[PDB]
């Protein structure tokens, strides 16, 4: 049971890490893309990618 | 709206003669340092020159906004070259005002970077397609300027030119006055083959 | 044989990683150093370093 618990928990953490800003303005790529032009959205998308 | 594109190739360039020619309004180079311009070999350096109003000269940069920067001249986001702008009044002081210039007011599709806006014909502004009468909801895009000596100092005419050389594309041909040297072999030495540097 | 193949792939990937921009204007330190002034070239050199 410890194996299953550890694997489920690691996957849950990997999933939940998709909702943090990391320094950008928003944790959704579609939001940034629909709110900004590329020449100043590169930095936000880069922080998210990193 | 009609900016010339004067190619340059197969010669030697310089920058020292572009420092003391005149105290230009701006000599600013994106992606290259203006002091090291006479050390590397470029690939088909371009040249585009025109004249604009002195307060909108800020619009000349890779990624700005403004009537010239939107409907007249669009630089690439990865622009790699110099811009040289200097105040032209003594040669462009028209007491009656020089109105031989034209720029756009509205365009259907904004220009991609480095695109000639040759669409200098009649234009449609709003509803009721007017078929070239310039009435209501039809405003002419081509407008003149207000260049006269009585005009504001920030509104004076200015002569600008953008040297836009692309790098690392082909056998380079535009490196400056650096002098060659004999070839030595079987010694770990520093070399410089048309910008290609290393040891 | 898998040991040799895995070590060769690891080394090939490590040495191939030297040819990526990582955000900087180039992938060669000498180029950035020779066509940019230091106080500005620091950011590109630092992106490559990271």
């Amino acid at each position: 049971q410890d194996v299953v618990n550890q694997n489920a928990q690691a996957l849950n953490t990997l999933v939940k890490q998709l909702s943090s800003n990391f320094g950008a303005i928003s944790s959704v790529l579609n939001d940034i893309l629909s709110r900004l032009d590329p020449p100043e959205a590169e930095v936000q998308i880069d922080r998210l990618i990193t | 709206y009609a900016w010339n594109r004067k190619r340059i190739s197969n010669c030697v360039a310089d920058y020292s003669v572009l420092y003391n020619s005149a105290s230009f309004s701006t000599f600013k180079c994106y992606g290259v340092s203006p002091t090291k311009l006479n050390d590397l070999c470029f690939t088909n350096v371009y040249a585009d020159s025109f004249v604009i109003r002195g307060d909108e000269v800020r619009q000349i940069a890779p990624g700005q906004t403004g009537k010239i920067a939107d409907y007249n001249y669009k630089l690439p986001d990865d622009f790699t070259g110099c811009v040289i702008a200097w105040n032209s009044n003594n040669l462009d002081s028209k007491v009656g005002g020089n109105y031989n210039y034209l720029y756009r007011l509205f365009r259907k599709s904004n220009l991609k970077p480095f695109e000639r806006d040759i669409s200098t014909e009649i234009y449609q502004a709003g509803s009721t397609p007017c078929n070239g009468v310039e009435g209501f909801n039809c405003y002419f895009p081509l407008q003149s300027y207000g260049f006269q000596p009585t005009n504001g100092v920030g509104y004076q005419p200015y002569r600008v030119v953008v040297l836009s050389f692309e790098l690392l594309h082909a056998p380079a041909t535009v490196c400056g006055p650096k002098k060659s040297t004999n070839l030595v072999k079987n010694k770990c030495v520093n070399f410089n083959f048309n910008g290609l540097t290393g040891t």
